[PDB]
C-alpha cells in the first residue's frame, strides 16, 4: 500500500507549504504501525535506541487511539499541528529504516588521539 | 492587425453625418467582426507569458 | 488644545533616589538547572548512538558532541531525524586550526530545533589534505557555509557540487585564515601605467606592522576556576 | 556593559521625538500597504515555505515571513527583554508581502519599547562593578593608585577572558545574527566569526529566485535585506 | 486601546495656528497628525554643552560594591569563579553506567572499589558492554526518563505563544499577518 | 543552490592512482580545447599556442608527485581554476598573473653571479 | 548614590500613539458612482443639445 | 500530564489553525461596490491626496556653510593636542594612545629632553588610518590629545593629510577655546 | 515655513541693501539681532520668530565672496 504524508496543495494552514491533510489519523496509526514493525524486526532488543523509539511511537500511538477529535490529540502530542506531526512520525520511520544499515549500536570504529581533544586546559 | 481597424475607423467618423442610421449599423457590424477576433485573442492568453516557478503541485506519496 | 499651550517635559518632579541597591550574584547560577538537564540529555544522545560519539561537553548551556568525521553523516541525520532532536536549522559551520594537532583543523556545526528552542554543536576533526563529508545532501542552505570554511580554511568537503573559492580574490593563492598565512598577505595591487592594467606584486609597506601581543601578562591571569558538573555525573569516590 | 552614561536631558527627548513618529510611520503605510501596484509588484514573490526556510538557515523576518513563531528576544530572551513587554508579528504566507507586513509592525512594537523603557528607567551605574574588566572614572584614577594601575593595564594589554569558546545569537532586525568566538586564555581571541544574516539570506537566492522574471529578481532583494557589510566581511 | 490614537496637541510639533488650523482639520484625512517638525523652545533647549546637570554629575555606584569595608573583592569576583567545560569521555561514562554516581554510589569497599575503578580507568570493560550488563532499572533511571521515554531536547525558559485576535491586534481581518506575543 | 554552475564537477576523492591519472589526463584535455576561448575572452596580445605551452608547463611542475591524497589536493585546485577561467569570472588582470615574465623585460642588471647579487645586497 | 542622572518624571510619561491611524474616508462608492453618473449625462445632455444646435446652424449657412 | 519525547509544553497555541479563506459569495461588498473601487482607483487617490498635503509643509533643509547642524561635546572630528594654561605641551610621552589605538594610526617617538621632563620628540597620526573612536582620547590620564568637532578640513594631497606634531599642536593651540565648552560638558561624563 | 509672506517681511525688515547682498548669499532671507561679530570678520544672528524650524535659528553672514 502507499499513504500520504504532507500536502502540498489544498485547504491553506497557518504553515507555508503544508496544507490541510485529509483524514490524518488513520495514515498516522498506520506510519505507527510500519515504524513498530520495522524497529522491532531489524535492531537488537538490548540497545537503547530500540528501547526508547518503541517506547516513544508506543505512547504517539495510545494518544492516537484514545481521543477523537483532532484539536484535543495536538495538545497531548505536545508536537506542533498534525499534518506536521505526520511529517515527523514519516522522518523518524525513515531514520528507524536507515539505522539498521549503518548498525550504530556497535562500539565505535574510529578512537580519539590523545593529542586530539585539548583546549588551552 | 488593431492599427488597422482604428485607421480603417477614421474614413467613417469624418462622414458620420452624411450616413445616418446606414453606415452607423455597417459600422457596428465591422466592429463586432472585430472584437469576436478580439475575445478569441484574449481567450487563447496569447500575450501572457507564464511562469514556471510551479511550487511543488504533488504531494508525498510514500512507500 | 493648541502647539503653543502644551506642558514642556523638562519642568516636572523627576524620581530620585538617595542610593541605589544591587545584589551580586554569579550570573553562571542561573544555568545550573538547566546545565544537569544537558548533561543528562547528552548521557542518553552518547547511549544511543555509541558507534559515532567519541565524547560531549556540556559549558554552560552549551552542548557539544564530538565525533569522527566518516561520522558525520550518521550523527547529523540523527539530528535532524529523530522527534526528540529536530534539529532542522543548520545555524553557523566554520573550522578552527589548532597547529599544535597531527589534524590541524576542527570543523564545528551549530544546529538549532525552532521546535524545541534548543541549540547544539558538533565537531570533528580534518587535517590539510584529508577531507570530510559534507551534509549539503541533508540540508539546502549549508552549502555556502562549507564553501566558506573553504577557502578561509582548505578543509575538504567531500560530496560538495559547487565547490571553490567565495570572498577572496579570484586568483587568490593561498587560504587566509590560518596560522601560516601572515596577516598583510603575499601580494600587492598598484595600476601599472605602461601595461595599463593593474598588476599584483610582492608586498610592501610604507609603515611595517607591529604588534603589541609581544608585552602580555607574565602572571597567569586567571585561575582554574569552580566547575557545573552535578552530583550525578562524577564518579563516585569509594567509600 | 556600556560606555558611559546618558547625557543629561535627553530622556525627555526620546519621548518628544516618539509622540510624532507614531504618526509619521502611519504615513509611509499609506502609499504602499494599500497600493494595487505595490501589491501586485509583491504578491507571490519570493514565496518560501516553512520547511525549506529551516533547511536553508533562515531567521528573523524570512522566517517570520513563512508561517514559524520563532524570535530570539521572546525564546530566549537577554538584556532585559523579559521585563519589557511587547507582542511579535509574524506572517502567514511566505511571500514579500508578508516579509513587509511584518516590518512594519515591528516599527510599532518597537516603538511601545521605547515608551515602555523611557517610563521605567531606574538609577545607578551604567558600566561593570569592576575595574578589572573595563576603565575607572577619570575623577577616580587621577586620585587613586589602585584605579591608575587597572587604567594603565586595560587599555595597554587588556583583559584577559577566561578559555573557552562560545556562540552567542541575538536577534539583528536583518535576522538572527551570532558570534562564535574561541578565547585562548589570552588578551587577544584566538578565533572570531561572525554568522552574518544575510549570508544565509544571499545563500538561499537561487533557491527562491527560479522561474521569477527578471524585474522580481530585484524586489526579492530588497527584503532579504542585503547590506553586504554582513555577506562579506 | 491604550496606544491608540491622540489629539494633535500631545506631539510636540509645531502644528498650526488660528485660521488655518481650521483649513486644515477640514482638508485632511486624519486631523490628529503631526508635520514632522520639533518644537523649537521645547526640543533641545538648552543645548548639550551648556547644561547645569553637568556641574552636580558624580559617579553612580550599587550599595555591596560601592562599600568602603564590608566587601572584599574575591567575595564578589566572578571572572575567577568561571566554571570548566565538563569534557566527558566515553569511559567515563562507563564509569557513570557501572561504578554509579557521587548522589547515588553503587560501590562497597572502597580499598577494592579503587581497583574496581582501575580497569575501567585503563579501559577494561566497553560502552556497548557497560549497557548490556546494566540493568532495566538503571537504564530507565539515569539514561532514559522514568517513565521509559528519550529526554527532551531541552531549553532554559519555556515560551508558550498565546494568539491575539480581536481588536488588540495589530492588523484586522483580513491582512495575512498575524501578532503572536 | 539546487543546482550547479554549467563546468562544475561535485568534487570527489579517488583512492586509486590510475583513475587520478585518468581524471588529470581529462583535465589537461579541458584547458587544451578551451585555450581559443581563453585567448579571445581575455583580449590578449600573444597567441594561442603560448596559453598551451603554459598548460603543459603549469603540469610540468607537478609531475613527480608521490602522495596520491596531494595529488588529490592539486586536481581540485586545477579544476576550480579551469572552472574560474573558462567561465569568464577571473577578468584580464587576473589572467594575466599567469604571465608575468612575458609582459614585459623587467630591467637590466639581472644578478646571476655573487657579485651582482652582493653589488645590491639581493635587491 | 547617584547624582545629576536623568530619570523618569515621577509619574511617568503620557501613552504614546503606536496603534494603527487609517481611518477609512470617503463616501460610499455608490455615492461616488451616481455622482459620476449625474455629472456625465448633464455633459451628454449639453453636448448633444449643442451638436443639434450646430446642425441647425449649418442649415442656416 | 507527562509528555511524549519530542514533546514539551509549546504545544500549538489556542488558535494557531487558520479559518479558510472567503469565497467570493461569502463577502459583504457588493459587486458593485468592490469594483467601483477598482475603475476608479479609490486607494491610489487615497495616496495620491497623501503627497499633496505634504506639497503644502514646511521643508526640512538647513543651508550648510550658513547653518550648521547638531554638535553633541562628545563629538569627533580632527585631532589636537592641548597646552597647559601657562604653556606646557601635556604630552608626557606614556604611549597610550599608541598602544590602544585599534588601527595604528599613531607614531610616537619619546626622547628625555634638556629639563630632565619626558616629552616627545615626534608625535604623527596618519588620518587616512585613523577611525575615529575616541580611544586615543579616552586613554590619556594627562587629557593630552583631544578630538575637536572640526569635521571640515578635507585636503587636496595626502601629504597634508598626515600630522605631525607641529600641526596638532596649531590645533590645540587654535581649538582650546571651543575645548574648553567640549570639556566643560563632558569630563564628568567621561 | 515656504512662504511668501515670510520672505516679504523679512525682505522688508532687513531692507533691500542687504537683501540683495542676502540674496546674493542664501536663497533665503533671514533677520537676526546681531548676536556678535568674529575676529575674522563675520556677524552672527540668531532669529526669535515664531515659523522657523528647528535648526534654522542661528547663521552666519560672511565677509568675503569666497566663504569657507
Ligand atoms: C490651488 C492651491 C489651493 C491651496 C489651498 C490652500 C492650502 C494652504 O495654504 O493651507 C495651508 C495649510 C497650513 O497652513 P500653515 O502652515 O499652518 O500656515 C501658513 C500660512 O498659511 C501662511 O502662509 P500663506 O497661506 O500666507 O501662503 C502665502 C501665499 C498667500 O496666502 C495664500 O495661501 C493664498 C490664499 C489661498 C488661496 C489660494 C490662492 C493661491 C493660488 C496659487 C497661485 C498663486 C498665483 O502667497 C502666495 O500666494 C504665493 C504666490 C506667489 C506667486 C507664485 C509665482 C507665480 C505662480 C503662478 C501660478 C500659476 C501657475 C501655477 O496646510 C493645509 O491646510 C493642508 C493643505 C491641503 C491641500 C488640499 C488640496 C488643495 C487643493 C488642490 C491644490 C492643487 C495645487
Ligand atoms: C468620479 C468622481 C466624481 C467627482 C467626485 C464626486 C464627489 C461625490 C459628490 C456627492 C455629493 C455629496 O456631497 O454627497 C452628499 C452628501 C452625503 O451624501 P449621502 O449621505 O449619501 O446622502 C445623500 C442624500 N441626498 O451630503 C452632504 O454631505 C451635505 C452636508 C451638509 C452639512 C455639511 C456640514
Ligand atoms: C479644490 C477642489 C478639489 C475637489 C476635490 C477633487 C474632486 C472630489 C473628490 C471626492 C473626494 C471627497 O471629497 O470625498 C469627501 C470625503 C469626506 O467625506 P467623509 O468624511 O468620509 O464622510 C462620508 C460618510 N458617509 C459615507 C456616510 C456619507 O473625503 C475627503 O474630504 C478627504 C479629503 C479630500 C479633500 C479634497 C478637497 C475637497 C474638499 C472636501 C472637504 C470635505
Ligand atoms: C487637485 C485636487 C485634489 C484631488 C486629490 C484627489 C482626492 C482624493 C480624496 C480621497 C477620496 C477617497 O479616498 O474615497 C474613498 C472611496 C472608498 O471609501 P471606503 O473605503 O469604501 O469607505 C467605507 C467606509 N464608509 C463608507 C463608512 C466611509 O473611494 C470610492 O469609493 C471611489 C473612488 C473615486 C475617487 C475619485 C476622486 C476624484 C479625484 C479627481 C479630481
Ligand atoms: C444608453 C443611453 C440611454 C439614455 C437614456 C437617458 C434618457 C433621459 C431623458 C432626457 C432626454 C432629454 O429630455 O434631453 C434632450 C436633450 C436636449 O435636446 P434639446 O435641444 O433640448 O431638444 C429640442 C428639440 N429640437 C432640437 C428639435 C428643438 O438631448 C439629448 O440628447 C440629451 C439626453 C440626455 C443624455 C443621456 C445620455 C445617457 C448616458 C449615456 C452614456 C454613454
Ligand atoms: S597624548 Fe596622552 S596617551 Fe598619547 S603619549 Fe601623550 S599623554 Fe600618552
Ligand atoms: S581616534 Fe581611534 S584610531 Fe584615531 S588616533 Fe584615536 S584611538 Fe587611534
Amino acid at each position: 500500500q502507499s499513504v500520504l504524508v504532507q500536502m502540498r496543495e489544498g485547504t491553506p494552514i497557518g504553515l507555508t507549504g503544508i496544507y490541510q491533510h485529509p483524514n490524518p489519523r488513520p495514515a498516522l496509526i498506520a506510519l505507527y504501525e510500519a515504524t513498530l514493525k520495522e524497529l522491532q524486526d531489524k535492531h537488537p532488543k538490548d540497545s537503547v535506541y530500540r528501547q526508547s523509539i518503541e517506547n516513544l511511537t508506543a505512547h504517539r500511538k495510545q494518544i492516537v487511539e484514545d481521543n477523537e477529535v483532532s484539536e484535543v490529540i495536538e495538545n497531548k502530542i505536545g508536537a506542533g499541528l498534525i499534518e506536521e506531526v505526520v511529517i515527523q512520525a514519516h522522518e523518524e520511520l525513515e531514520l528507524a529504516k536507515k539505522m539498521s544499515e549503518w548498525k550504530p549500536w556497535e562500539e565505535l570504529e574510529e578512537k580519539p588521539l590523545e593529542d586530539q581533544w585539548v583546549y588551552f586546559n | 492587425p488593431f492599427d488597422l481597424e482604428i485607421s480603417t475607423l477614421l474614413p467613417y467618423v469624418m462622414s458620420i453625418y452624411l450616413v445616418s442610421n446606414y453606415g452607423f449599423t455597417i459600422v457596428l457590424l465591422f466592429l463586432l467582426i472585430l472584437i469576436i477576433g478580439f475575445v478569441y485573442e484574449i481567450n487563447t492568453n496569447a500575450l501572457k507569458i507564464n511562469k514556471h516557478n510551479k511550487p511543488n503541485t504533488d504531494s508525498l506519496i510514500y512507500k | 488644545p493648541s502647539w503653543e499651550n502644551i506642558k514642556d517635559i523638562r519642568l516636572d518632579p523627576k524620581v530620585h533616589v538617595d542610593e541605589v541597591y544591587e545584589p551580586i550574584v554569579n550570573p553562571a547560577d542561573r544555568y545550573l538547572q538547566h546545565v544537569s538537564d544537558l548533561h543528562q540529555y547528552a548521557k542518553y544522545i552518547m547511549a544511543a548512538l555509541p558507534k559515532y560519539i567519541q565524547g560531549f561537553s556540556v559549558w554552560k548551556d552549551e552542548l557539544t558532541l564530538h565525533v569522527a568525521p566518516s561520522a558525520v553523516i550518521p550523527v547529523t541525520t540523527f539530528l535532524r531525524d529523530n522527534t526528540s532532536t529536530q534539529y532542522k536549522s543548520i545555524i553557523d559551520i566554520t573550522a578552527v586550526d589548532y597547529p599544535s594537532r597531527e589534524n590541524r583543523f576542527e570543523v564545528v556545526y551549530n544546529f538549532l530545533s525552532v521546535r524545541h528552542n534548543s541549540r547544539i554543536r558538533l565537531k570533528t576533526y580534518a587535517t590539510e589534505v584529508t577531507p570530510v563529508p559534507s551534509i549539503t545532501c541533508l540540508y539546502e542552505g549549508a552549502n555556502w557555509f562549507e564553501r566558506e570554511a573553504y577557502d578561509m580554511y582548505g578543509v575538504f568537503f567531500e560530496g560538495h557540487p559547487d565547490l571553490r573559492r567565495i570572498m577572496t580574490d579570484y586568483g587568490f593563492e593561498g587560504h587566509p585564515l590560518r596560522k601560516d598565512f601572515p596577516l598583510t598577505g603575499y601580494t600587492e595591487v598598484r595600476w601599472d601605467e605602461e601595461k595599463r592594467r593593474v598588476v599584483y606584486e610582492p608586498l610592501e609597506l610604507t609603515q611595517a606592522f607591529r604588534n603589541f601581543s609581544a608585552g602580555s601578562t607574565a602572571w597567569e591571569p586567571v585561575g582554574p576556576g569552580r566547575d557545573d558538573r552535578p552530583d550525578s555525573f562524577k564518579l563516585p569516590t569509594p567509600k | 556593559g556600556v560606555s558611559q552614561d546618558l547625557p543629561a536631558g535627553l530622556l525627555d527627548d526620546i519621548y518628544m521625538w516618539a509622540t510624532q513618529f507614531g504618526d509619521r510611520l502611519d504615513e509611509i503605510e499609506e502609499l504602499l500597504t494599500d497600493n494595487r501596484i505595490w501589491k501586485l509588484r509583491t504578491v507571490n514573490i519570493g514565496t518560501v515555505t516553512a520547511q525549506d526556510a529551516l533547511n536553508l538557515g533562515l531567521s528573523g523576518p524570512m522566517l517570520r515571513g513563512s508561517g514559524i513563531p520563532f524570535d530570539i528576544r521572546k525564546n530566549a530572551p537577554y538584556d532585559a527583554y523579559d521585563k519589557v513587554d511587547f507582542d511579535v508579528p509574524v506572517g502567514m504566507n511566505g511571500d514579500c508581502y508578508d516579509r513587509y507586513l511584518i516590518r512594519m509592525a515591528e516599527f510599532r512594537q518597537s516603538l511601545r519599547i521605547i515608551e515602555q523603557c523611557c517610563n521605567d528607567m531606574p538609577a545607578g551605574a551604567v558600566k561593570v562593578e569592576d575595574f578589572k574588566i573595563n576603565s575607572p572614572p577619570r575623577n577616580l584614577m587621577k586620585e587613586d593608585m589602585e584605579a591608575l594601575i587597572h587604567h594603565f593595564l586595560l587599555y595597554t594589554k587588556g583583559y584577559s577572558v577566561p578559555p573557552g569558546e562560545t556562540y552567542t545569537a541575538i536577534e539583528a532586525p536583518k535576522g538572527e545574527m551570532g558570534v562564535y568566538v574561541v578565547s585562548d586564555g589570552s588578551e587577544r581571541p584566538y578565533k572570531c566569526k561572525i554568522r552574518a544574516p544575510g549570508f544565509a539570506h544571499l545563500g538561499a537566492f537561487d533557491h527562491i529566485a527560479r522561474g521569477h522574471f527578471l524585474p522580481d529578481a530585484v524586489a526579492i532583494i530588497g527584503t532579504m535585506d542585503l547590506v553586504f557589510g554582513e555577506v562579506d566581511r | 486601546l491604550p496606544g491608540g490614537p491622540v489629539p494633535v496637541f500631545k506631539k510636540y510639533t509645531v502644528g498650526s495656528k488660528g485660521i488655518w488650523e481650521k483649513l486644515r482639520v477640514l482638508l485632511a484625512i486624519a486631523p490628529n497628525r503631526s508635520t514632522g517638525n520639533p518644537i523649537v523652545p521645547l526640543y533641545r533647549v538648552p543645548t548639550p554643552g551648556s547644561r547645569p546637570e553637568a556641574n552636580v554629575y558624580q559617579d553612580p555606584s550599587s550599595y555591596p560594591t560601592n562599600d568602603i569595608a564590608e566587601n572584599p573583592y574575591w567575595k564578589r569576583d566572578h571572572r575567577r569563579a568561571y566554571p570548566q567545560t565538563a569534557f566527558f569521555d566515553q569511559k567515563t561514562v562507563t564509569g557513570l553506567l557501572e561504578l554509579g554516581s557521587e548522589a547515588t554510589p553503587r560501590i562497597a569497599d572502597g580499598e577494592a572499589g579503587t581497583k574496581a575503578l582501575a580497569n575501567i580507568a585503563n579501559g577494561g570493560v566497553s560502552f556497548t558492554q557497560a549497557l548490556g550488563k546494566s540493568s532495566k532499572d538503571v537504564i530507565y533511571g539515569e539514561v532514559l526518563t522514568v517513565n521509559g521515554l528519550p529526554p527532551v531536547a531541552p531549553t532554559l525558559a519555556p515560551k508558550q505563544w498565546k494568539i491575539i485576535e480581536g481588536e488588540a491586534a495589530i492588523y484586522p481581518k483580513g491582512y495575512p499577518c498575524r501578532t503572536f506575543h | 543552490a539546487i543546482i550547479a554552475t554549467a563546468f562544475a564537477e561535485t568534487v570527489k576523492f579517488s583512492g586509486s592512482k590510475q583513475e587520478l591519472q585518468k581524471r588529470t589526463l581529462a583535465l589537461y584535455r579541458q584547458f587544451l580545447r578551451g585555450a581559443p576561448t581563453f585567448a579571445d575572452l581575455y583580449e590578449v596580445q600573444f597567441s594561442i599556442p603560448t596559453i598551451r605551452t603554459k598548460i603543459r608547463q603549469e603540469f610540468e611542475r607537478h609531475r613527480f608527485v608521490d602522495d596520491l591524497s596531494i595529488q588529490n589536493v592539486l586536481y581540485a585546485k586545477g579544476h576550480m581554476e579551469y572552472q574560474e577561467c573558462i567561465n569568464f569570472w577571473k577578468q584580464q588582470a587576473q589572467f594575466l598573473k599567469y604571465f608575468p615574465e612575458e609582459d614585459d623585460i623587467q630591467g637590466r642588471h639581472q644578478p646571476s653571479n655573487f657579485v651582482d647579487k652582493f653589488l645590491k645586497n639581493r635587491a | 548614590p547617584s547624582v545629576g542622572q536623568d530619570l523618569p518624571p515621577v509619574g511617568g510619561y503620557e501613552p504614546v500613539q503606536w496603534r494603527r491611524n487609517l481611518p477609512a474616508r470617503g463616501f460610499r462608492p455608490l455615492v461616488y458612482l451616481a455622482a459620476l453618473c449625474g455629472i456625465c449625462g448633464y455633459g451628454f445632455y449639453r453636448a448633444l443639445g449643442g451638436i443639434q444646435e450646430r446642425r441647425e446652424l449649418k442649415r442656416e449657412k | 500530564n507527562i509528555y511524549a519525547g519530542g514533546s514539551a509544553a509549546a504545544a500549538p497555541p489556542a488558535g494557531f489553525r487558520i479559518h479558510r479563506p472567503a469565497t467570493w459569495e461569502e463577502s459583504e461588498e457588493g459587486a458593485l461596490s468592490k469594483a467601483t473601487k477598482y475603475f476608479l482607483l479609490a486607494e491610489m487617490f487615497r495616496g495620491l491626496y497623501v503627497v499633496l498635503e505634504q506639497f503644502f509643509r514646511a521643508p526640512y533643509t538647513i543651508y550648510y556653510p550658513f547653518e550648521k547642524g547638531p554638535v553633541s561635546p562628545r563629538f569627533r572630528g580632527e585631532h589636537a593636542l592641548r597646552r597647559y594654561p601657562s604653556g606646557e605641551e601635556r604630552c608626557i610621552a606614556c604611549k597610550l594612545c599608541e598602544a590602544i589605538c585599534p588601527a595604528l594610526a599613531i607614531t610616537i617617538d619619546a626622547e628625555e629632553r634638556i629639563d630632565g621632563s619626558r616629552r616627545t620628540t615626534k608625535y604623527d597620526i596618519d588620518m587616512t588610518k585613523c577611525i575615529y573612536c575616541g580611544y586615543c582620547q579616552e586613554s590619556c590620564p594627562v587629557d593630552a590629545i583631544v578630538e575637536t568637532p572640526n569635521v571640515e578640513y578635507a585636503t587636496e594631497t595626502r601629504e597634508e593629510l598626515l600630522y605631525n606634531k607641529e600641526k596638532l599642536l596649531a590645533n590645540g593651540d587654535k581649538w582650546e577655546l571651543e575645548l574648553q565648552y567640549a570639556l566643560d560638558a563632558d569630563a564628568p561624563y567621561r | 515655513s515656504s512662504s511668501l509672506y515670510r520672505v516679504l517681511r523679512n525682505a522688508w525688515e532687513v531692507g533691500p541693501r542687504s537683501y540683495w547682498k542676502q540674496l546674493n548669499s542664501i536663497g533665503d532671507t533671514k533677520s537676526g539681532r546681531l548676536v556678535g561679530t568674529d575676529i575674522y570678520g563675520n556677524k552672527f544672528y540668531e532669529t526669535d520668530h515664531q515659523d522657523e524650524i528647528h535648526l534654522r535659528t542661528r547663521y552666519v553672514e560672511y565677509k568675503e565672496k569666497d566663504y569657507d
